[PDB]
């Protein structure tokens, strides 16, 4: 799950999955490039179509055998990234295509604390429904209620009920 | 040409949106009541370098625009960070291109590039920035501080962090107003009037090394050397030369505003002449770079790019000169972190410098078609804009309504992208600045840190002297007053599983390692935050396309700007406010 | 057209005597050396400001004047206090009176008073500012800040006080420096080079709401927002501004000596311009002074007055203007609390702008002749002087000067001599009347030191308490929607309203425990200035009257001398502005 680096057709896919160019991506794949093409920090295409919202892009990535759970040198996943920045579609999708709904960064952080935090709350209700443990604690102890209560935001602490 | 007034300031280790929300902001928002101000613009960097430009109405005094920027200035001095007061904040009425690059080199190579910097900075420079004329003075390289390099592990096993040491630095490496013996108003009878002396600066490395950081219960001492490697080195690490591929200071020197180029480049050549006699065996002056029998070439990596990749592209294009141009270039004078539009580790640029004239006959061997011919041959090359140099448009996209940093750039690549598609009026339609990069970002548990009993000034003191460095205070070297610095030894700060290696002591004296306090993860940010009058704005070029005239283009780019999202304004400058 | 550079400085929860004696004493005795000085005025005012006049001879280059004035500034800014500093001293070189307003309103009705002069100063004001010719800009209203509003019930229910709060927010609301990964000088080979981002500027009233202030022995914690409540809301609450009655802010411009008119006013409706297009949905400006068309109502009632009287008086000029001439004038700027006088609690001013000129036929119906009747209905008003003028050479400006530290309460008796005997010569004197304003009731509170040692309370502790809580403190910046902006900690009303509420703000001493105001001082009423002024570096006391009908100046000047001459040893005199 923790990718190394790929070269000339593996950077040129990583930095087009940043752009979202779409038509490039679709080239570079069928030309051989490596779906898993990590950066320096450990970022494969498919996290980088997450962080910057391009749906199309993980679509596609998904399509040619990208891993879903792919770790950053931190433990961060696609999915960590896409359910911190509220990106509704991607969060869908990469559960859709296996994407681990408790997975723990280096800090036990997981997917439901960070939409928890950034109030993505649509985004905090398809985790839950996907299996996400909703009693999961990160190295301080926290879990998303208790987020929820530092927040004070009440809309949240309903949902997680 | 319209005259332009340049603020400078730093902040060690502040990346740019600390730059821009502390400092850069703020001068801003008081740099009113000024006379003759066309427009305003600015670049907060994640060097910790700020330089805001304010250009004036044509015919306007630079001398009296410079004072009315200094006043203002310093009435927000106050509202600054002590960080960066205590840098010095220059102000500058100066051209943007350099008058003149003196080298200096060692020919017995007695002395290392760094050697050799301190030599300038410390011997040279003052009295060539005092010169007449003289604008501005760019050191190509840095001035030698005391560093203080901290090893994590050592300061751990004797319960000691950053925040110790430079308490103790402060301490012992102090400079005391200690009165008289017999002084004013002194009683009837006195017959001695002597001064007292108590502590003085330091003046070497064996002198800071054994500062003394605390005595065990045991009895045993714990000195500075004990917990820190301790060496002359420069203030920063940024800036590397050479010439003719050997090692090399300098000083890039700008003209004033006004002043004569002539007479200015006679004045330094006589300054000059004074600092030879004494300058140690091996040192000579080289003259790479006068103002046509000079060109410059530019180099511009991707940011992120480390001083490693764009030296090695610095080499090929010193290599091109040294072979493929040989019977034409006298000389290339190279600098690495220092390029056209400011400073990072990911720019560069070369001053070239052509045989006589008289031995370069023909038209093929001429500036033009040798700059021609080199741009040509450099722009093969791999994740660089590489070009050889002696027509467009210059925009603002400016952020109106509180947009922020990530929708402007999402406004900037609609732009972009539909300027593209127009290819027919549009070409070479690019950002002049940088793009996002991967950064670090680590969160403190304000309470796992109260819980323990550490404080947050530790932390956050510890954090930032051992990864980004901290100016303490000054000591005197070989007689001239300098810097003082803490820093990790590079071992110690290259890597995230580092951070978990330095401790900090809490209340109760237990030492604490990071991890128990803090979480991270990577986030993009810039390195490079921009604004125009005030407001955040990415600065956009392009020409228009052949057989198409300048107006043209500029009315599409409006057109297509109106149709940007809401809150999204934009401006002409430079070449295209008249 | 004499140039006047003024210097201005601000001093959060000051008395007149404390912003005196710590910033406009200090700044004076730099103010020598100085070509073409005529004079210098200065007034230390009850709101935390001071005001420095220097006024120049005629020709003086204004430029050049500046730059002096500034360069002995710079002598005294050290010795200032630092939160006089912070707020930033401003040195410049206007006219006295403003060139035009610009007014702002929400036609939606969307936006409050609050949020539109927020909106004015972060978007509008700077630019406006730096434009050339603009040489001072006031706003009429205040920039949003972060209010910290504190109770003393919660602070003191969990042991805490304003000084832990101010503490927790310089640490909890920071903007911190914490280098790079894999920053020069490098281990030779490194591929990886990051930014460390830690702590930034907080940008939100919910970021606020969760700093941890302190985590209880049973584990759980007390947040900001269980002390107080948090909100957006003005630097302060002394400028509020109508337009026709409707909510409004704005911007008073007054033109850079030697500046021209035309020019300038072209070029602030050609940066207005560029704004407009990115206005919030309502927002509107509108133009209710242009400078015959247009004149001013000024509003003075007596010290100690409120807001709320302060506000019924310009109700009532308003009202005047929209009822009784309607038919001549279209608009009316009414703004409470700025006025002719500078700035404070008892004043307003009302700018008001007429119809076409050819929609108003007769002379009973131009400038003269309806600020005559305005000025005539006004004057019926009691506990205020309105009066209503256009914008003479028949009045006098005089100074009555203490030369000899007799203090500010016998310059007062001295001053009630020449005022009454002024007052018995009706033939050559008429309306001879301070400018200034009269002393007011004012709490006095003397702390016990002795006390305060044997409790183990330190002076700053308390001092910082007391002035936090009924004064208010700059803490810090935060960044509001990308713009920098300041954090402010104060009482909320409801705890710092009546004597009484001085006795619920607790202290902590050395040993933990918590010690309420009542145990460490006593308090008395007594009287002070919440205006004194001074006359090149002495107290002083202007005081304006006019020559009796008929007889020329130079003979009412002759009168008032000999007046003078019988003053009190240490009482001299002066003559300024017209007079001189």
């Amino acid at each position: 799950h923790h990718h190394h680096h790929g070269s000339d057709l593996g950077k040129k896919l990583l930095e087009a999955a940043r752009a979202g160019r779409d038509d490039e991506v679709r080239i570079l794949m069928a030309n051989g490039a490596d779906v898993n093409a990590a950066d320096v920090v450990g970022w494969t295409p498919l996290h980088l179509a997450a962080y910057w919202g391009h749906l199309e892009i993980v679509e596609v990535l998904l399509k040619n055998g990208a891993d879903v759970n792919a770790y950053d040198t931190l433990g961060s996943t696609p999915l960590h990234l896409a359910a911190h920045f509220g990106h509704l579609e991607i969060v869908e999708v990469l559960l859709k295509n296996g994407a681990d709904v408790n997975a723990k960064d280096d800090n036990g952080i997981t997917p439901l604390h960070l939409a928890a935090n950034r109030g993505h709350l649509e985004i905090v209700e398809v985790l839950l429904k996907y299996g996400a443990d909703v009693n999961a604690q990160d190295k301080f102890g926290k879990t998303a209620f208790d987020i929820s209560i530092n927040n004070g935001n009440e809309d949240l602490a309903e949902i997680l009920q | 040409a319209p005259p332009a007034v340049t603020i400078s300031a730093s902040y060690p280790g502040a990346d740019a949106k600390t730059v821009q929300d502390t400092v850069t902001q703020v001068i801003e928002q008081n740099m009113n009541g000024i006379d003759n101000l066309m427009y305003m613009s600015s670049n907060s960097d994640s060097t910790g370098t700020v330089q805001i430009t304010l250009t004036f109405e044509s015919g306007t005094d630079a001398d009296i625009a410079q004072v009315q920027v200094q006043n203002k200035l310093q009435l927000a001095m106050p509202l600054l960070p002590q960080e960066v007061q205590q840098q010095g904040v220059s102000v500058e009425k100066s051209s943007s291109s350099f008058l003149m690059v003196v080298g200096v080199i060692n020919t017995d190579g007695t002395m290392t590039q760094e050697d050799i910097s301190d030599y300038v900075a410390a011997n040279m420079k003052d009295a060539i920035s005092r010169t007449s004329g003289v604008g501005d003075v760019q050191l190509f390289g840095s001035q030698y501080a005391m560093r203080i390099w901290m090893n994590p592990n050592e300061l751990n096993k004797f319960q000691l962090t950053p925040v110790d040491v430079i308490t103790a630095i402060k301490a012992q490496n102090a400079q005391v107003a200690a009165g008289q013996l017999g002084g004013t108003p002194p009683v009837k009878g006195q017959q001695l009037n002597a001064s007292i002396i108590a502590q003085t600066r330091l003046t070497s490395t064996e002198e800071f090394g054994k500062i003394l950081l605390k005595v065990n219960q045991d009895g045993s001492r714990v000195l500075l050397r004990d917990v820190a490697k301790i060496e002359l080195g420069g203030e920063n690490y940024d800036i590397i030369a050479e010439f003719n591929g050997q090692p090399a200071s300098g000083l890039g020197i700008k003209l004033a505003t006004g002043a004569n180029a002539l007479d200015t480049a006679a004045a330094i050549r006589a300054e000059l002449a004074k600092m030879e006699p004494f300058f140690p065996s091996g040192l000579k002056i080289v003259y790479p770079y006068d103002t046509q029998g000079v060109f410059m070439t530019m180099v511009q990596l991707p940011a992120g790019a480390t001083q490693e990749r764009t030296q090695k592209v610095l080499n090929e294009v010193t290599h091109y000169y040294l072979t493929k141009e040989k019977n034409n270039v006298e000389s290339v004078f190279a600098v690495n972190g220092f390029g056209f539009a400011g400073r990072g580790q990911n720019t560069g640029i070369a001053f070239v410098s052509l045989k006589d004239w008289a031995d370069r006959p023909g038209e093929e061997n001429k500036v033009e078609a040798i700059t021609m011919r080199a741009t040509r041959a450099f722009s093969q090359i791999k994740d660089a804009m590489v070009f050889a140099f002696n027509t467009g448009f210059d925009f603002e996209l400016i952020d109106q309504a509180g947009l922020g940093h990530e929708k402007l750039t999402q406004a900037r690549n609609q732009l972009l992208a539909e300027a593209a598609k127009h290819p027919d009026m549009l070409t070479s339609v690019r950002p002049n600045g940088l793009e996002d990069t991967p950064q670090f970002k680590i969160d403190i548990d304000q309470e796992k840190a109260q819980a323990l009993g550490v404080s947050i000034n530790d932390i956050n003191t510890t954090l930032g002297a051992a990864w980004g460095g901290s100016y303490v205070n000054d000591f005197i070297d070989r007689g001239r007053v300098k810097k003082v610095y803490v820093m990790s030894e590079a071992k110690y700060r290259m890597l995230p599983d580092d951070i978990g290696d330095w401790y900090v002591r809490a209340a109760d004296g237990q030492m604490v390692p990071f991890s128990a306090f803090s979480s991270s993860r990577w986030e993009y940010g810039s390195p490079r935050l921009e604004r125009y009058n005030g407001l955040p704005s990415m600065e956009i070029l392009g020409q228009a396309a052949p057989g198409k005239s300048t107006g043209e283009a500029m009315e599409l780019m409006e057109q297509l700007a109106s149709k940007l999202p809401t809150g999204v304004g934009y401006d002409w400058t430079g070449m295209s406010y008249q």
